[PDB]
């Protein structure tokens, strides 16, 4: 599986055989934009499983 | 020209082993397409 | 080929160790990734 992994979230990294169930979580970057045109940059835990 | 799929296959009298000649770019795309679902980023 | 698991295997009058070819890269995540649940941040 060709997963993703870092911070700002590369698509091709963490090659790996396994794929955990568990309730983890991946913390990404994302840069978005308000509707006062103030970009901003935040964070989110995205708990999964 | 057939292709024998099975247990250990021994040539007869009359049988030569023939070169399948695959066309140019195909060869490398099994060479280094092992496993595209993983190998998918270049 | 086939894969015995078991008791302690004698190969018989007929029989040859196979090698398994892994694709490449795959062979990395075997050495690398002995636990990935605490072997994950890199
Ligand atoms: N080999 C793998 N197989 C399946 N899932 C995986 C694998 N590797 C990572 N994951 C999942 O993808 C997520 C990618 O996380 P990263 O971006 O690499 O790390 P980060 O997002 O900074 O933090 C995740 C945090 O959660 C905990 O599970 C882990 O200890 C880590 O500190 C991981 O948290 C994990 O749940």
């Amino acid at each position: 599986l060709s997963l993703s992994a870092g911070r700002p979230k590369r698509p091709h990294a963490r090659r790996a055989l396994c794929l955990l169930l568990g309730p983890d979580f991946f913390t990404d970057v994302i840069t978005i934009e308000t509707a006062d045109h103030a970009r901003l940059q935040l964070q989110l835990a995205y708990n999964w499983h | 020209v057939r292709a024998v799929i099975g247990s250990t296959y021994m040539l007869t009298q009359d049988e030569v082993l023939w070169e399948k000649e695959l066309p140019p770019g195909v060869e490398e795309l099994l060479n280094k397409g092992q496993d595209p679902l993983a190998d998918r980023g270049e």
